[PDB]
């Protein structure tokens, strides 16, 4: 049961250092090296470093040399990376694992287990609570076939929203797209296709809420 | 620095195929080569290690290889669990250097995206904002280009797009795009247009609305 | 600095390699040097044992390792070899009377049983690349050759500058030094049977491709354990050559068996290890043909360097080709396989001091030469049926 377990998300204002931790479970704490590494999105892996806390004796990737300091805590079995002057670039998700030992030997072949991620992101936005707008279809233009509605959420600051349709009972032909930060707040828009005549004789309601800032908000779709 | 090149970002394959991912070294790079697995939602987990030996516990599908400084992972019998990402490491001399991740995906039939325009609603009016989506709905290929057109002004400032990951069920994708604009400048203008451009047809589907209306 | 370059550093196979290269060496160094010293049932059957006794427990005991390995493990056998091997050069340190010194021989056979079987396999198993095989093997092999050409110096230089138990007392430390590094890669306190059980040894043995590998092995080997001791005695019986020019005869021999071992193993993959064999066959058949047609030493400098570089060829040919089979018609296990190809290379050096002894004194060193070299010219051809061997599995 060797588990190394991560936080799951940090947040840190720009010109800020930040410290972020690996507690390892379910093994001998300070016989086995282990690695930090980072994912940008839409990015291949960085290797950040190697440290083995029994000696405390550390690995530094040259890129990564003045940004991430690497230490170990063997009374709590925790292994801490120190990012300091953080800026935009740093946002990305870090990555910690443990290298194996082949059997019987001391030789690496592989990081058999690795811990979840940690998204730190850098941004100075202050937890915005979210505004919400109805979409509903251009006036006329009725299609026969099938009508699209959606709802329109802009400007939260903390990433985690959650938008369902009808308190959950409408869950077919639903699209909920990611957020994507654009002047230091996040936007997100849901679409649901339904029938020609299931929106006019059934309302639909778009329910949003939002956990960091305590809101919720319910707003139901009318035709202009 | 090694540099460890995946060709292919993106591999397109079917239930049954067989598959290949090949990661090129740059320095001769000896058989210290290990191919890891990230399913969706998880962690990363090894399946060859020295290049060519398996990781316990992976299927017998997942076999290894080396050709001088090419690399290959090899699926025999492609399931629904093996669409994943796969990357490769190299630890012959410090700094490690992973490979760029190759992602494997679903194969089906073209379709053509449903393209929905929405103008800004009377509540955002209110608050001095507009904002025009266009959704381009169901369509298999993932490549797709979008042009505003503010009566053919071509505007390219304030379009923020979402793009959604294949569909579970249906194996198609999706992508929104919104305009946003202040109430000034949107009420300036009469006519705006979303056009969707897409692999399937040469002539782009074109949305198009009124203010006046 | 050298602490923190291996402190902070992922330790590779290379590491695994090193142990087995040094593991030879030392082994080798400890075979050549007492033969300077063993003269010092009278003289007839006490001289010929002790020279036949290493090499004679050493081919007893390869097969029982090659089973051990698979049962328990590779390092718990390297280890146990670097003790025996320690032991042995301490008791050889010290004792005076013949049966401790026939004691101390047969305990050293046991020791290079165990290191030799245990280093082979392991560097198969961890190096399951073809063309990685063969190089790191070739590269091991060369452990033997510079144990054998650096011998007998070291031994001579320490017989007469400090004394008698000098060459001893030194190699000791080398030893323990070889055992440090052990302990730092290893772990050889844990129990680690193999997951897979590999095919029997009978199964193996009646394997067509495996015969030939072996046999390659064997009669390449088995000309230079002749040759060796045979040489000296019919130098001075024809060129009445000096005391000094016998040990220098042989240099060639050995000199051009250590640059062969290390370049051809990575040389015998470009073109086939089958034509590598055959080739090396046909030529360390042709130089032995050659040898006593030399009216002095410079006759002997050149058949001398083709016999080793010859010998060098076939020996990095054939060992990664026993693996290579295996990998393709049995089970992936080689523990037994390289137990064969030992007790090849042991029977040459067991047999040759005796009956080539005895057949020089039947009808003596030239028909002697030609038996060997035609023989290891005949063999030859029979290289050829491994250049495609059937997968059959």
């Amino acid at each position: 049961e060797v588990k190394l377990q991560e936080s799951g998300a940090e947040l840190v204002k720009p010109g800020a250092s930040v410290k972020l931790s690996c507690k390892a479970s379910g093994y001998t704490f300070t016989s086995y090296w282990i690695d930090w590494v980072k994912q940008r999105p839409g990015q291949g892996l960085e290797w950040i470093g190697n440290i083995y806390p029994g000696n405390s004796s550390t690995n530094y990737n040259e890129k990564f040399k003045n940004k991430a300091t690497l230490t170990v805590d063997t009374s709590s079995s925790t292994a801490y990376m120190q990012l300091s002057s953080l800026t935009s670039d740093d946002s990305a998700v870090y990555y910690c694992a443990r290298e194996d030992y082949y059997d019987g030997t001391y030789v690496y072949y592989a990081m058999d287990f690795w811990g979840q991620g940690t998204s730190v992101t850098v941004s100075s936005a202050k937890t915005t609570a979210p505004s919400v707008y109805p979409l509903a279809p251009v006036c006329g233009d009725t299609s026969g076939s099938s009508v699209t509605l959606g709802c329109l959420v802009k400007g939260y600051f903390p990433e985690p929203v959650t938008l369902t349709w009808n308190s959950g009972s409408l869950s077919s032909g639903v699209h909920t797209f990611p957020a994507v930060l654009q002047s230091d707040l996040y936007t997100l828009s849901s679409s649901v296709t339904v029938t020609s005549s299931t929106w006019p004789s059934q309302s639909i309601t778009c329910n949003v809420a939002h956990p960091a800032s305590s809101t919720k908000v319910d707003k139901k779709i009318e035709p202009r | 620095d090694i540099v460890m090149t995946q060709s292919q970002k993106f591999m397109s394959t079917s239930v049954g195929d067989r598959v290949s991912i090949t990661c090129k070294a740059s320095q001769n790079v000896g058989t210290d080569v290990s191919w890891y697995q990230q399913k969706p939602g998880k962690s990363p987990k090894p399946l060859i290690y020295w290049a060519s030996n398996r990781f316990t516990g992976v299927p017998d599908r997942f076999t290894g290889s080396r050709s001088g400084t090419d690399f290959t992972l090899t699926i025999s019998n492609v399931q629904s669990e093996d669409l994943a990402d796969y990357f490769c490491e190299q630890y012959s001399s410090y700094p490690l250097t992973f490979g760029a991740g190759t992602k494997l995906e679903l194969k089906r039939a073209d379709a053509a995206p449903t393209v929905s325009i929405f103008p800004p609603s009377s509540e955002q009016l209110t608050s001095g904002g507009a904002s025009v989506v266009c959704f381009l709905n169901n369509f298999y290929p993932k490549d797709i280009n979008v042009k505003w057109k503010i009566d053919g002004s071509e505007r390219q400032n304030g379009v923020l797009n979402s793009w959604t990951d294949q569909d579970s069920k249906d194996s198609t994708y999706s992508m929104s795009s919104t305009l946003t604009l202040t109430k000034d400048e949107y009420e300036r203008h009469n006519s705006y247009t979303c056009e969707a451009t897409h692999k399937t047809s040469t002539s782009p589907i074109v949305k198009s609305f009124n203010r006046n209306e | 600095a050298l602490v923190r370059w291996l402190q902070e550093s992922r330790r590779s196979r290379k590491l695994i390699l090193f142990i087995v290269f040094l593991a030879l060496l030392l082994d080798n160094m400890l075979l050549t040097v007492v033969v300077p010293i063993i003269p010092s049932l009278n003289e007839n059957v006490q001289v010929g044992l002790l020279f036949a006794s290493k090499a004679t427990v050493q081919l007893i005991t390869n097969p029982f390792i090659g089973l051990l390995t698979n049962r328990i493990g590779y390092p718990i056998p390297i280890f146990a070899g670097f003790c025996i091997m320690f032991v042995s050069t301490i008791m050889f340190a010290f004792s005076s009377s013949y049966a401790f010194l026939l004691i101390a021989r047969s305990l050293q056979g046991i020791g290079s049983s165990c290191s030799s079987v245990a280093g082979m396999g392991m560097l198969a198993s961890v190096y399951t690349d073809d063309e990685e095989r063969g190089n790191v093997m070739g590269i091991a092999l060369g452990g033997l050759a510079m144990g054998v050409l650096v011998g007998p110096p070291f031994g001579s230089v320490l017989y007469e500058f400090v004394g008698k138990t000098a060459p001893f007392l030194v190699l000791a430390a080398l030893v323990l030094l070889d055992g440090a590094i052990q302990l730092f890669v290893l772990q050889p306190s844990r129990v680690q049977p193999e997951s897979q059980k590999g095919t029997p040894l009978t199964t193996l043995l009646k394997d067509p491709y495996i015969l030939i590998a072996a046999g390659s092995i064997c009669f390449a080997n088995m000309g230079i354990a002749m040759l060796e001791p045979a040489l000296p005695i019919w130098m001075m019986e024809t060129m009445c050559s000096r005391k000094w020019q016998l040990g220098v005869a042989f240099l060639p021999a050995s000199i051009s068996y250590l640059i062969g071992t290390n370049i051809f193993g990575i040389l015998a993959h470009k073109m086939g290890r089958w034509l590598c064999a055959l080739l090396g066959m046909i030529i360390v058949g042709v130089s032995i043909l050659c040898i006593p047609f030399a009216k002095n030493i410079y006759g002997l400098i050149a058949p001398n360097f083709g016999v080793g570089f010859a010998i060098g060829m076939v020996d990095s040919s054939m060992m990664p080709i026993m693996g290579y089979l295996v990998d393709l018609r049995h089970v992936s296990v080689y523990g037994s396989v390289y137990a064969i190809a030992d007790v090849a290379f042991c029977m040459g050096y067991a047999i040759g001091p005796s009956a080539g002894g005895a057949i020089a004194k039947a009808i003596g060193f030239p028909w002697l030469m030609t038996i060997i070299g035609i023989i290891d010219i005949l063999f030859a051809p029979l290289c050829f049926f491994l250049r495609s061997p059937p997968a059959k599995e």
